[PDB]
């Protein structure tokens, strides 16, 4: 019935270097997006959005600028992982990685470090592939 | 003086060097943990004054398996994999089988791994 579609994703590491991460599926819902991270022994939603703020996500994620989420989570070192934050903004960039292009975006901070966020990307050619 | 002998042994964790029968003061060793464990604390222990300082823990996974997803009558929400091994710290999240609905019990659905124990939703 809904539009389901998962994409490869990655985050910066302990030493600030790019690294597979894992699966992010992403869901559409009757009440706008689901996205979910399967990651080793971690599967359970990153972060999700309304209906209204769809449209706006759909463009940033394949041309970057910015989005709020209904609920974010992020993974398993950033403080919003365990009890999730809301109204949390996302703002994607599109930057050089290797030989390909990426869409990244800052997650959360990190506990319990100071000024320490997490850092995503998701190939900009799976996210145009799905989201056309 | 102030010489320590082997580094101490930590359950579900070991050490990532050959064990001296003496170590100088000052010197380190570290220790690893088994295959989904989670080591909490400095990794690295050092010997000083004929003692060693703290060493880690090996936090414990959590196996969830498809016959107590049975029992709960729930299933994973992201993954078709029936079975799951999930490191302390790690989030699991669920849905009902078709059929089912969330138990009064429960309120949500999105657990998380802690030291061997996860608070299962019922369906």
């Amino acid at each position: 019935e809904f539009s389901k579609f998962t994409v490869k994703i990655k985050n910066k590491d302990k030493s600030g270097n790019w690294t597979d991460l894992g699966d992010l599926v992403v869901r559409k819902e009757e009440n706008g997006i689901d996205t979910g991270l399967n990651a080793g022994g971690h599967s359970a939603t990153f972060f999700s959005l309304e209906e209204e703020v769809v449209n706006n996500f759909v463009k940033v994620m394949t041309e970057g600028g910015s989005f709020k989420t209904s609920l974010y989570y992020g993974y398993k070192e950033e403080q919003s992982v365990i009890n999730g934050i809301q109204n949390k903004e996302i703002i994607t960039k599109i930057e050089k990685i290797d030989g390909t292009e990426y869409i990244t975006f800052s997650g959360d901070k990190i506990k319990n470090s100071g000024d320490k966020v997490a850092e995503y990307a998701i190939s900009l050619e799976e996210l145009k592939k799905n989201l056309k | 003086t102030g010489k320590c002998g082997p580094p101490p042994p930590i359950d579900n964790g070991g050490i990532t060097s050959f064990p001296l029968s003496v170590y100088a003061p000052a010197s380190s060793v570290e220790y690893q943990c088994a295959n989904l464990y989670q080591l909490e604390g400095n990794k690295r222990i050092t010997c000083r004054n004929g003692q060693w300082s703290e060493p880690p823990k090996c936090l414990h996974p959590c196996v969830i398996s498809r016959e107590i997803m049975e029992n709960y009558n729930i299933a994973l929400r992201w993954t078709a994999k029936q079975k799951l091994y999930s490191r302390t710290g790690e989030s699991v999240e669920f849905v009902c089988k078709r059929g089912y609905r969330l138990s009064s019990r429960s309120h949500t659905l999105r657990t998380t791994c802690w030291d061997g124990k996860l608070e299962y939703p019922t369906c």
